[PDB]
């Protein structure tokens, strides 16, 4: 019952809770950084008809 | 797929050197320029001095 009242329920609850939410958070941090539109920066105007005939 | 990549990533590298290419005649241009001005120059003292003379 000692260790029932100090850890409760409602606690594990909140920490879950809060771990969730922080690797929400992480995750789109983390995905924001790796967009491709950056290194792709300037796509074709022909929407990949050269690179189609270069392939 | 990855050759796609390798495809795009070429055609990036191409239009690079296109750019670094123009740039380099653009700097061509301004030196033949600097050449012709001091040419035009030592044409223009010539002919006033003869102008004088004559």
């Amino acid at each position: 019952g000692e260790k029932i009242k100090t850890v409760s329920p409602e606690r594990t609850e909140r920490v879950m809770d809060s771990v969730m939410e922080q690797r929400d958070q992480i995750e789109m941090m983390t995905e924001a950084l790796s967009d491709p539109s950056l290194s792709e920066g300037i796509l074709d105007f022909e929407d990949d008809a050269a690179i189609d005939e270069q392939l | 797929a990855g050759a796609r990549q390798a495809l795009k990533r070429r055609a990036v590298f191409m239009k690079r050197l296109n750019t670094v290419h123009n740039t380099a005649m653009n700097l061509q241009a301004q030196i033949d320029s600097i050449q012709t001005a001091t040419s035009t120059a030592e044409t223009v003292k010539a002919m006033e001095l003869g102008t004088k003379v004559v």
